[PDB]
Formats: C-alpha cells, structure tokens, sequence
C-alpha cells in the first residue's frame, strides 16, 4: 500500500455503506436418516479366490507286469590259453 | 399422440414434432429396453462390505 499526501486514501470505508440484506442466516440441518434393506449374505461372482496354473507339470500313472522268461544261445567251447 | 404432435401456432414445449400434418400423425410402436448399471463383487470383509 502507498499513500499519497495531500491526498490520502480515505481512513476507512465509512458509514454511508448500504447494508442490503439480513440474510444471513442458515438455517441447522435437522435430519433422521435410516439406510435398512435386508441384507443377503452372499454374493455371486465369476471367480473370486482362485491362483490358476498358468501351466501345469506334467503328470503321470504307473504299472509294471510280467516274468521272467528267455530263449538263449551260448558261445562255443575254446581251449584255454594259460593258467 | 396428444403430446407429441402439436399443430401449427400450438405450444412445442413436450411435443416431438409440430406442423400443419400434425393433426393425422399417429405413433406405430414405442420400444425401450432398460439396462441397469452398478457394481458386483463387492469385497466382503468382518464388517460386512
């Protein structure tokens, strides 16, 4: 702020000022409010819960059956060298 | 057909169309389908929601 003299900004907005209204009031809020709709306990979604595999392993079984059985054929005689 | 014709010089406010035909126009067939918006899956904890 600067002022100047001789002339000076008035010392203050004065008492020639309008007062235009009286309202001014606001008016309290008096209020009941009740939110109470039966409530269901469930609810139904797609999937909720689930970490799916994004690939599985591979997975197996086993089983085994049989004997013991053969036909065999033996290598001949030879003389022995030594000992 | 009373609200939405009016005839020249009558009021348009509410009505769809307006014109010298007015008086002989006549609605067919009004159809409208409903399609409701919100949201599922709401989270369930030990308060409720």
């Amino acid at each position: 702020a600067l002022i100047n003299p001789q002339f000076p900004y008035a010392g203050p907005v004065p008492i020639p000022g309008p007062a235009p209204t009286e309202t001014m009031p606001l008016l309290n809020y008096r209020v009941e409010g009740r939110i109470a709709g039966i409530q269901q306990a469930r609810q139904f979604m797609p999937f909720l819960q689930g970490p799916h595999r994004a690939v599985a392993e591979q997975t197996y079984h086993a089983i085994g059956t049989g004997i013991q059985m053969g036909q065999t054929f033996n290598q001949p005689l030879i003389n022995t060298q030594e000992g | 057909n009373n609200t939405a014709f009016a005839a020249v010089g009558a009021n348009p406010l509410e009505a769809i169309y307006q014109g010298a035909g007015a008086a002989d126009c006549e609605f067919e067939e009004i159809s409208y389908t409903v399609y409701q918006s919100y949201l599922d899956q709401l989270p369930v904890g030990q308060n409720g929601y």
